Formats: C-alpha cells, structure tokens, sequence
C-alpha cells in the first residue's frame, strides 16, 4: 500500500501543477495549504512571525494548545479561523523540533484532529462541508 | 497570539 | 478519519517548509516531487517539453503506457529511471484530462502502482529501500 | 520517449 501511496501522491502534485486535481479531498488539501501561506503572511505584515510568538515552556504544551484554540473559537466559528486554527498548529510543530520537543509534533496533530472532529466538524456539516471551502479559496 | 488570530482570521472570512 | 488526513497533510507540508519532516514516508514523497521538477526540468532543456511529446490515439493509452515502461527498464533498474517513470506517468495524467480523458487518471495510476509493486519493489529493497533514495536527493 | 527518458534517467543516476 506504500507503493500506491506514493503514485497517488505526486500524480495529487503533478496535476494540481497544471490546475487540475486527483480528487476534491486532494483539492481540500491544496486549497488549505495555499490559505495557511497567505494566512501566515498577513499574520506576519500586520504583526509578527507567528511562529516568533511563539515560546513554549516544558510540559504546557497542551495548555497553551488548548487556551488559543478555546479562545479562537469561544463566540463562533468561521473558514478564516479554522485556516487560523491550522497554521497555529502548524507553527507550533514548527516551534517544536526548533527547542529539540519532536515528542509533541505528534501529540499536536492528536490535539487538533480530536477538536476538528468534536468541535469544528458540526459546524463545518451545516455550511456546506469542505466542498465550500474550495470554492471561496480557489 | 489568540486575539491576532481572531483578527486576520475574521479578516479572511469577510473578504470572501 | 478524513479530518486526521487534513491535519497530517499541512503539518507534513509546514514541516517540510522548514527542512523537518513529519514521517520519513513523507521525505519520500517530498523529495519524489522535487525529484520529478527538475527531471522534468533537465528533460525539457536538453529535448521538449515531456507533456507536449505526448499524443495520445484514444484506447492505446495503456499500450503506450507498457511500451515506455517495458523500454525504459528492458536492461536495469536504477533511482534516475525510477524517477522517469513517476514523471511520464505524471505527464500523461496531464495530457489526459487535457484531451478530456479524465477516466485515464486512475488506470493510469493503477498501472503505475501495478509496475511499481510487481516489477519495482524487488529491485528497490536489494537496493536499500527507499530511505537510501532520499539521502541522495536530500 | 523511452530513450530519452533513459538518457536523464541514467544521467542523474551517475550525478550522484
């Protein structure tokens, strides 16, 4: 399966190289990792590198996950915020692996798979799931 | 970190 | 389990974005894509562009997939004809879909995973698996 | 094709 793995990557790469797409779960993918870098581009202009802020103590990693995400989303939730909710995440494997905390990289996307699944998903069901959010990131 | 997030994040959403 | 799929991707790719990786599955495919550009590069400079030479009879496309690929492996097996095999099977999921013959993409995809498996791997895992693949396309 | 995928192909084998 490792081998088919690989195929359907690259192929996901080449066609989406000339604008076309492998399958509209492939393009989920696309669209988000495009909305993360303009996400943490903005972010960066109008204050500063996301990753930056970041500074993590021992052993409250969680905490400090679990306090921005909560905050992020305590009065709502919206597509521009859960692009938000990735690219922190992102950041934070990233300021991981930086101070030598591999460990947590993993932990990181239980954290913010478990949410997206209990949390975020319901609401992403009533507005017009995922297929949506292509459209208004093409 | 979490109200910048909220910023440029609701700034997306009303872009669109 | 389509959402963990979205958080591993990202994460994979934002990791990557800063020389980390999130598996060394994922090194695979990353330096495979990057392995393919400039292949695909070096191909069109020192030739044309491998897509353009591609001119597709309708239902050949399979035996014009197996006649390059029986070719370009009738004598040996090594990383930079593997390599070939990834990117003309990516152009020619492109010259489909470009001829509006999106029904190719996946029996495309299906005959390279076949080859790859069947007639590749065998080849691959004397040779060190893929791991060895990747520290010379670091 | 075929030899010209072989030509690349060997030649980036030998590069490294």
């Amino acid at each position: 399966q490792s081998n088919r793995e690989l195929v359907v990557d690259f192929l996901s790469y080449k066609l989406s190289q000339k604008g076309y797409s492998w399958s509209q779960m492939a393009a989920v993918k696309q669209a988000l990792r495009e909305a993360g870098d303009e996400f943490e581009l903005r972010y960066r202009r109008a204050f500063s590198d996301l990753t930056s802020q970041l500074h993590i103590t021992p052993g409250t990693a969680y905490q400090s996950f679990e306090q921005v995400v909560n905050e992020l989303f305590r009065d709502g939730v919206n597509w521009g915020r859960i692009v938000a909710f990735f690219s922190f995440g992102g950041a934070l494997c990233v300021e991981s692996v930086d101070k030598e905390m591999q460990v947590l990289v993993s932990r990181i996307a239980a954290w913010m798979a478990t949410y997206l699944n209990d949390h975020l998903e319901p609401w992403i069901q009533e507005n017009g799931g995922w297929d949506t959010f292509v459209e208004l990131y093409g | 970190i979490a109200q910048e997030l909220r910023l440029i994040g609701d700034l997306f959403n009303a872009y669109y």
